[PDB]
């Protein structure tokens, strides 16, 4: 029970994790300073920098939809 | 110039400076002349303490076997119980390296520093060379300060010489009591009645 | 000017300086175009010069003791065919002072101080001549081709003065060393074959050469 | 010497020889001490 | 023309372009700069047509590397020599080998893990080992573990001398363009030299050692006092008392009297019944034959001796009027590109691999090979494995030579350009047998699943419901085990006794292989196989078709090969890349493959594998669920997923928990490829962004900045995990299962 | 074994090719075969002492092919008659 409650805190803690990340993420970051600009749901910001994919705020609640049915399962 | 394959080309680190150099470096090791004096203050300690093992394995073993002497085989010599247990002997050892080696570790790097006896200032070690002491606790008959440096250098060669040969004889006589288990003057002894077949293939 | 099995590829470097250049290479082996660390116009003259004369040891010292034997003048004990004489212990071997794993290294410590200093010769001609070996290392200075030294020692009959003279007998020692080859070749064959000494070999021919050739034994 | 010991110096090398040393150590830690579960000092 | 050009040290042996890392290419010999740096360190590093544009220093690279790949095997081969001569029970497991399994590795007893050493039989604790060395040593004659430390040393030996190669071929003689360029002389030099005289000294170990060595072991004499090898060559008599045509001494090989070797050179067929495994008459006579026709076969070209043929004029005087000027240019191809050659070496490889394991389950080559049940379903799923790798690297590296080697200067109204010039209707008719395969073998799955579920046997596709037989492969099977008699005369017995001329053999009181039938079942899964494998052809030959451009990027093949996408323009072009397909088609291989030793494993457990008790009755694994459960998922789940899984979990506190151990770990590294396959590169860069803030807080900030994986460094990451962690599971359930039940 | 069947296939298998090869009716190392089997003649650069072109490639290339085809005749007529 110790060790499946750390694994409850383990997956609300990712979960939250990615959830504070994608809303705090939201406006912009150092990536891309304008993702308010692109919407919530854009898709990327394209190949150049290195790479953009799921760089969304979107994209962190997809990410951690995966992390709830983790931590509920 | 001597050198240990006559057709090759001698190698720029070995200038021929050092004591015993005969080129040969064929894997290079010694290229840095940083890391050359640390192999040069490596092979002058390997020297003197293969050449003090092998008068504790090839002296007294000569001793045991034409009765002179009954201590026991090198293999076997730390086997043996003393007054002071085989454990505690080695701590008793590394503090007393400590002093010895630790002192001498700041010689091969500040060299002329450790040269005063720190409890009584007057005594000095007469010496001015990194791995040659000299004094009078290691050079008590003066030889190894000499005026000319050609009688100088070749006496170091002559040192250096009479170590390398023991370095092959310590590991010699490593090999032959995990092969033959056997001493080795009992293995000179064998191979001095029937050489032709008393070898490392005689099994 | 005997020109045997040649091609024009064959005959663009083997203009006729050697002293066996009759033109056969098939293949092209001693091309300069191609050279290489072993493959190359320096190095294959002299190693046929090296393989030949080692095999004009060997193809008269694995015959001689059998010769010897017929005729009565060495010991039974030591008149034997070469494969059981130590050299292949399952065919047969034969005790000498030493057990041929100790005579081995015996072989390979003299080997190594007469095969490196030939090594070094023909990497840089006349610079083993220079380090002290026992008070003869004047001798053992050589010549420009590695393959004929010439001097005190291994010219010590001083035979072949001419210039003239000594590459023409250059061509009987290749001649003559090129058939040493295919000797113990030959001599390598017919001691799987037959399971008998070559001597032996040719008097069985001798005497009924239609029912002892090579398609009658095995 | 110059660049061997840089070589030698690199993150792969050091990670094998740091993790050779650090393993290597927590093995021999695990045969003189082996099923530690309480520290007792 | 054909003569050796090299030449004469190239670079200089030096350890200062070691201490650079990133020498190679010039973007990494500027140093670091970011994380990503170290990723495109290893990414390069073998990419050799990156590095420079000459393809002689390509070659010369290739080649040494193919030196230092060789020394690599060999020192694996001195590895499991030696770990037979000292970590094994060879001996003990060659005195009887039908109660003793082979194992040959010990592990330290250090945490606990000395309970991994287990009870295998002989009065030896180890690891049992299912890789086939020791079938493969006795089928070799090795009588003694000294004979295999003397193979160990000497593949030391050969591994120094290809570490040599390998230096001497890149420093101090390295060969010229125009040698590596003679492929007519390197056909010649590889089918008659390589694999011609390969298989003749292999032959004439199998005449002399294999043969007389493996008669006495089939007589029960004990290895102890079985003659030595050379005893045979030696005394000729000893050779001859076993096989009597080896008194005429050699005479009726030259006089063309080869019937008169009909005692040791045979066409028998079929198991030894005494091991299970192929005869060595046959298998002598075999590597004769192939011999006799690979040294045939490697005088047809034309090197520089007149006779031959040159390639070219084969290649340029084929061509057709559905094609025009077809076959020209493929020479200049398959010369000047590596990546071309690599291709059409890596799907021979491949498809090789997989016949190696198909005639290996079904004609086994090594006594006792079938019996030992873990040997059979590792070697099969080992070389499946290989093989769909190998298949997916051809059409990697076939794609790496459009983006990088296709110069359409040259190929103009050959074959690859009207390939390339109607790719829409090629991977569009791929599509719809694809999608028909897909419908009309897993649909017929969901079919059966349905009506089973619904109360509806008779509704389904089974033996007893819609017969679906093979008719095709029932009648090859028929006329595999009629041949004999009238197709075949000169053969004792069939090729292999899977196809119905009876012959139960029985060894060990286990079966080693009998008549496979073919059902419904059969042709539900080899119509899932059909379409696995045409799926992956799909993505595949997708990724080599539109390399260089597509209707979607006419310029794909300036972006290269290892690039993302474009962006996410002309609706999103993630994954447009060569590369891309390959890293699909990898999923798809894991898909084909998995289903492929799936299938391997529940048929022979249910249908050949099992024992022989007394009047004649035979008791498999899993008796007779094939037919009936292999029909629906809920069965491949249930009585193959489940049922047979039950030896992987259970085994803890058992020799066999290290594959319950990696059959978790496999668990964890395939869902932590599902975090990199999922996920993309600008979250985790803006969560590294944080974590480098909190780094700058405290003052730990590495001056090489942390960088996110790039997108395809991403998808290579995720698509290793999952390879790695499902073909783990795959490999613990299975040598836990058939170890457990073998 | 002279005056038996397998000496005398042999032999003739071997001449025959030796023949046609030596007299224009074989492909050799001089002369090509294009995809017409048309003999047309080329310089392969080995020279030999035989003015048509027979050279020591042909002689063991025309004795393999009176080997490959000469022991194929023997074998087939082995198990036949
Ligand atoms: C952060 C997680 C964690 C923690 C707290 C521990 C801590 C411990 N483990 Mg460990 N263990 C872990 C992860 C962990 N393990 C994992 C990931 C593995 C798999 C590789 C293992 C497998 C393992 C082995 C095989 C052994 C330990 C042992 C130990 C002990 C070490 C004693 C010593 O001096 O060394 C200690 C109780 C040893 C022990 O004393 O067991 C109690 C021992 O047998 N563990
Ligand atoms: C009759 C001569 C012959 C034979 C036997 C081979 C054999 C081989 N070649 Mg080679 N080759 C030759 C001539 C020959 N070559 C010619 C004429 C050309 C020039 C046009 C090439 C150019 C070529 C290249 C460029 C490469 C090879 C490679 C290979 C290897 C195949 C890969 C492998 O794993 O095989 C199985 C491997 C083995 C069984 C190991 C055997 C190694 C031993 C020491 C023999 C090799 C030395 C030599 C070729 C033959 C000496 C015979 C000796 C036993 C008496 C193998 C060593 C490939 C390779 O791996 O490169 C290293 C490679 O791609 N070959
Ligand atoms: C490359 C493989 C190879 C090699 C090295 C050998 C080696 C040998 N064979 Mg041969 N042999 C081979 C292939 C091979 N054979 C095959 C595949 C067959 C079937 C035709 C045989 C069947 C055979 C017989 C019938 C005999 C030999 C014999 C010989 C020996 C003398 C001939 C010789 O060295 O030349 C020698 C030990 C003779 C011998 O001494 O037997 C040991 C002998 O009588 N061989
Ligand atoms: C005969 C074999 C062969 C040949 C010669 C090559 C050669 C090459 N491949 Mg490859 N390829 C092949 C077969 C082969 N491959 C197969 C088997 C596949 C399917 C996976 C492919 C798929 C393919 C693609 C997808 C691409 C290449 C590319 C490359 C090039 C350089 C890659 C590099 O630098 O290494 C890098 C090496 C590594 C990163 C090592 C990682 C090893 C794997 C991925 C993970 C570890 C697996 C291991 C068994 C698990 C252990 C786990 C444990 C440590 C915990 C080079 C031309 C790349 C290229 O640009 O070509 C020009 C590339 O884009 N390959
Ligand atoms: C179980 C999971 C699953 C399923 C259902 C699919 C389904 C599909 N994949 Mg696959 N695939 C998967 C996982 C899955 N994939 C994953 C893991 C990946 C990521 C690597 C891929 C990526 C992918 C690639 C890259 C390709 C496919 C393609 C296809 C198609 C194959 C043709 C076929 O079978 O048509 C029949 C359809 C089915 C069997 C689906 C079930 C439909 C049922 C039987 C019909 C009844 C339902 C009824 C109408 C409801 C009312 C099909 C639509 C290929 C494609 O589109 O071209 C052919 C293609 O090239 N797959
Ligand atoms: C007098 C001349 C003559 C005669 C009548 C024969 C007759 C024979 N030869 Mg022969 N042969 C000859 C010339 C001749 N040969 C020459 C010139 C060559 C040299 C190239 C050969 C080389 C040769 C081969 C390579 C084979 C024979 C075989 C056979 C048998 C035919 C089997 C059959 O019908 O396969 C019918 C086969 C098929 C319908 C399909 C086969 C498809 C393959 C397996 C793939 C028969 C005993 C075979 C045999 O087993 O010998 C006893 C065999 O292996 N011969
Ligand atoms: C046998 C294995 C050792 C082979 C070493 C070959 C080689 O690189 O040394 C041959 C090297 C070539 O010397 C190179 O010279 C360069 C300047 O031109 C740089 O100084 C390189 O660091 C140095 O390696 O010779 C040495 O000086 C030996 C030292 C490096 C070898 C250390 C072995 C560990
Ligand atoms: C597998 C066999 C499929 C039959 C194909 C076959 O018989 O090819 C016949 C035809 C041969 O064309 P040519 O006569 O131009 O071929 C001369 C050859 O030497 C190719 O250069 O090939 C094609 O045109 C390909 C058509 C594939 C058609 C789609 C099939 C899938
Ligand atoms: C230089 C070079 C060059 C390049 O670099 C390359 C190379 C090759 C690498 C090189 C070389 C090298 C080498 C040869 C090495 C080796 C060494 C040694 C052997 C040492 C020993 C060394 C040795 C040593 C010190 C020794 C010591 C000893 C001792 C202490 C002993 C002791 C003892 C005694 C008395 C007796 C008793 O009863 C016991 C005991 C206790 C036991
Ligand atoms: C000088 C002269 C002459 C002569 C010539 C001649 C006579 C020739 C000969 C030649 C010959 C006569 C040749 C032959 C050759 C042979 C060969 C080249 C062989 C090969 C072989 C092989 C290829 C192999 C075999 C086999 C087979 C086939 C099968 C299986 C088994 C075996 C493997 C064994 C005359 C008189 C005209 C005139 C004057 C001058
Ligand atoms: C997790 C993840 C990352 C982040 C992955 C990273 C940063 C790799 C981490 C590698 C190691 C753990 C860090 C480097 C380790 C150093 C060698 C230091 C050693 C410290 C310990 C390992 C000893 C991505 O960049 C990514 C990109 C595209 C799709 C999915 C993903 C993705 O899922
Ligand atoms: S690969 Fe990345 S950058 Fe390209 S379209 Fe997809 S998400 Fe956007």
């Amino acid at each position: 029970d110790f060790l499946v409650h750390h694994a409850i805190a383990l997956g609300l803690h990712t979960t939250t994790l990615i959830l504070v990340k994608g809303a705090l993420d939201a406006r912009g970051s150092k990536l891309m300073p304008d993702k308010k600009e692109f919407g919530y749901s854009f898709p990327c910001d394209g190949p150049g920098r290195g790479g953009t994919c799921d760089i969304s705020a979107w994209d962190a609640f997809y990410l951690a939809v995966f992390w709830m049915l983790n931590t509920i399962g | 110039r001597p050198l240990w394959f006559p057709g090759s080309q001698p190698p720029e680190w070995l200038d021929g400076s050092l004591p015993g150099d005969f080129g040969f470096d064929p894997l290079g090791l010694g290229s840095d002349p940083e890391l050359l004096k640390w192999f040069v203050q490596a092979e002058l300690v390997h020297c003197r303490w293969a050449m003090l093992g092998a008068a504790g394995i090839f002296i007294p073993e000569a001793l045991t076997k034409a009765g002179i002497l009954n201590t026991p085989s090198w293999t076997v010599a730390g086997d043996q119980q003393y007054f002071t247990d085989a454990t505690t002997l080695f701590v008793i050892e590394i503090i007393l390296f400590a002093w010895a080696e630790g002192r001498r570790w700041a010689d091969i790097i500040n060299p002329g520093c450790v040269n005063v006896d720190p409890v009584f200032p007057n005594n000095k070690l007469t010496g001015t060379d990194v791995g040659y002491p000299g004094g009078l606790w290691f050079d008590p008959l003066g030889w190894g300060q000499t005026g000319d440096a050609a009688k100088l250098k070749d006496l170091r060669t002559r040192e250096i010489k009479n170590g390398r040969l023991a370095m092959l004889a310590v590991l010699g006589a490593v090999v032959q009591a995990n092969y033959t288990h056997t001493g080795p003057i009992d293995n000179l002894l064998a191979h001095l009645a029937d050489p032709g077949h008393n070898t490392i293939f005689a099994l | 000017r005997s020109l045997i099995f040649a091609s024009k590829q064959s005959l663009s470097y083997l203009d006729g300086t050697l002293p066996g250049d009759y033109g056969f290479d098939p293949l092209g082996l001693m091309d300069p175009e191609g050279a290489g660390g072993f493959i190359d116009p320096q190095w294959l003259p002299y190693a046929e010069i090296i393989n030949g004369r080692f095999a004009m040891l060997g193809a008269a010292g694995a015959i001689a003791p059998e010769v010897l034997g017929r005729i009565g003048l060495i010991p039974q004990e030591t008149a034997i065919p070469w494969f059981q004489s130590g050299v292949i212990p399952p065919v047969g071997n034969y005790s000498y002072w030493a057990d041929p794993y100790t005579l081995f290294v015996l072989e390979m410590a003299l080997m190594g101080f007469a095969e490196h200093r030939r090594a070094q010769d023909y990497y840089k001609p006349g610079s083993m001549g220079k380090q002290y070996f026992l008070g003869l290392e004047k001798f053992l200075g050589g010549s420009g081709n590695p393959a004929y030294p010439g001097g005190p020692i291994f010219n010590f009959l001083g035979f072949g003065k001419n210039e003239k003279e000594l590459q023409e007998l250059k061509v009987k020692e290749v001649k003559n060393g090129r058939l040493a080859m295919m000797a113990v070749l030959g001599y390598f064959t017919q001691a799987i074959f037959t399971g008998v000494g070559p001597f032996q070999n040719l008097l069985d021919h001798l005497a009924d050469p239609v029912h002892n050739n090579v398609l009658t034994n095995l | 010497m110059q660049d061997v010991k840089t070589y030698l110096s690199t993150a792969p090398v050091l990670a094998t020889l740091w993790f050779g040393f650090l393993a290597g150590l927590l093995i021999e830690i695990n045969r003189f001490f082996p099923d530690a579960l309480v520290l007792p000092l | 023309e054909v003569k050796i050009m090299v030449e004469k040290d190239p670079v200089k042996t030096s350890f200062e372009k070691w201490a650079k890392p990133g020498h190679f290419s010039r973007t990494l010999a500027k140093g670091p700069n970011t994380t990503t740096w170290i990723w495109n360190l290893h990414a390069d590093a073998h990419d050799f047509d990156s590095h420079t544009n000459d393809l002689e220093e390509i070659s010369r690279k290739v080649f040494s590397a193919h030196f230092g790949q060789l020394a690599v095997i060999f020192i694996w081969l001195s590895g499991m020599y030696f770990h037979g001569a000292r970590f094994s029970n060879y001996e003990a497991w060659l005195s009887d080998p039908t109660h003793i399994k082979p194992s040959a590795q010990v592990v330290w007893p250090i945490v606990g893990q000395k309970i991994l050493n287990g009870d295998v039989g002989g009065g030896f604790q180890g690891i049992q080992i299912t890789s086939g060395f020791f079938q493969l040593w006795r089928a070799s004659g090795i009588t003694s573990e000294l004979q295999l430390y003397t193979t160990a040393i000497g593949g030391l030996i050969f591994a120094a001398l290809m570490l040599f190669a390998g230096w001497f071929h890149y420093h101090k003689a390295a060969p010229k363009l125009a040698w590596f360029q003679n492929v007519e002389s390197m056909l010649n030099h590889h089918l008659a030299g390589l694999l011609g005289l390969g298989s003749l000294a292999w032959a004439g170990h199998q005449v002399h050692v294999s043969l007389p060595i493996n008669r006495l072991l089939d007589a029960g004499v004990d290895p102890k006092e079985i003659p030595l090898p050379h005893e045979f060559i030696l005394n000729r008599d000893l050779l001859a008392q076993l096989y009597p045509s080896f008194s005429k001494g050699l005479t009726p090989f030259f006089t063309l009297n080869w019937s008169e070797y009909s005692d040791f050179l045979t066409f028998r067929g079929g198991l030894n019944p005494v091991t299970g495994g192929l005869w060595l008459t046959d298998t002598a006579h075999h590597h004769l034959a192939i011999a006799v026709l690979f040294l045939v076969a490697g005088h047809m070209y034309r090197t520089n001796f007149g006779i031959g043929h040159s390639m070219k004029e084969i290649l340029e005087a084929h061509k057709g009027p559905f094609t025009g000027e077809g076959h020209k240019g493929l020479y200049e191809i398959l010369t000047t590109s590596w990546h071309a050659q690599l291709a059409i070496n890596l799907a021979m490889l491949g498809s090789l691999t997989i016949i190696v394991a198909h005639h290996m389950y079904a004609m086994p080559p090594y006594p006792y090979l079938a019996t030992d049940y873990a040997t059979q379903l590792s070697l099969f799923t080992h070389h499946m494995w290989i093989g769909g790798f190998l298949v997916v690297g051809a059409a990697a590296h076939a794609a790496i030579f459009m983006v990088r080697d296709y110069d359409p200067t040259t190929q103009y109204n050959n074959l690859l350009d009207r390939v390339l010039r109607h790719r829409d209707a090629i991977i569009s008719h791929l599509n719809w047998v694809c999608i028909f395969l897909g419908f009309h073998s897993f649909g017929l799955y969901i079919h059966n699943d349905t009506m089973s579920a619904l109360g509806r046997p008779q509704d389904m596709f089974s033996d007893t419901a819609i017969q679906l037989q093979p008719v095709f492969a029932q009648w090859i099977q028929n006329t595999h085990a009629l041949a004999p008699s009238l197709t075949a005369p000169n053969a004792t017995a069939s090729t292999s006794l899977t196809w119905g001329g009876g012959d139960l053999v029985a060894v060990g009181g286990k079966v080693a292989l009998l008549p496979i039938p073919l059902g419904t079942a059969d042709f539900l899964v080899h119509h899932i196989h059909a379409f696995t494998i045409h799926v992956t052809v799909l993505i595949l030959l997708k990724g080599v078709l539109f390399a260089r451009s597509s209707r979607l990027i006419p310029d794909k093949a300036n972006l290269g090969f290892r690039f993302p996408c474009d962006g996410p323009g002309r609706g999103g072009t993630c994954q447009v890349s060569a590369w891309d397909h390959v890293f699909l088609g990898l999923f798809w291989m894991y898909n084909a493959i998995s289903v492929v030793i799936f299938h391997f494993s529940w048929k022979m457990q249910s249908d050949v594998w099992g024992s022989i008790s007394d009047q004649g009755v035979v008791t498999h694994i899993t008796g007779g669920n094939f037919a009936q459960s292999s029909i629906t998922i809920n069965g491949w789940l249930r009585d193959f997923l489940w049922a047979q899984a039950s030896q992987v979990i259970q085994s803890y506190g058992s020799s066999l928990s290290a594959y319950g151990l990696l059959f978790l770990g496999a668990h964890f590294v395939w869902a932590f490829s599902l975090m990199f396959l999922f996920s993309g590169r600008g979250y985790w860069q803006e969560l590294i962004e944080s974590i480098v803030w909190a780094h700058n807080k405290l003052k730990v900030a590495p001056a090489i900045q942390p960088r996110a994986l790039s997108i395809v460094q991403g998808r290579a990451v995720g698509v290793a995990h999952y390879l790695l962690g499902g073909i783990a599971t795959t490999w613990a359930f299975f040598l836990a299962r058939i170890i457990s039940v073998g | 074994y002279i005056g038996s069947s397998t000496n005398l296939i042999m032999v003739a298998s071997t001449t025959l090719m030796l023949f046609a090869g030596r007299f224009g009716l074989a492909p050799s190392a001089n002369r090509k075969s294009t995809a017409g089997l048309k003999l047309v003649d080329r310089d392969s650069g080995l020279q030999t002492g035989d003015p048509a072109g027979f050279t020591a490639t042909d002689t063991l290339a025309c004795g393999a092919m009176g080997h490959v085809i000469g022991v194929g005749i023997v074998l087939g007529l082995k198990a036949t008659a």
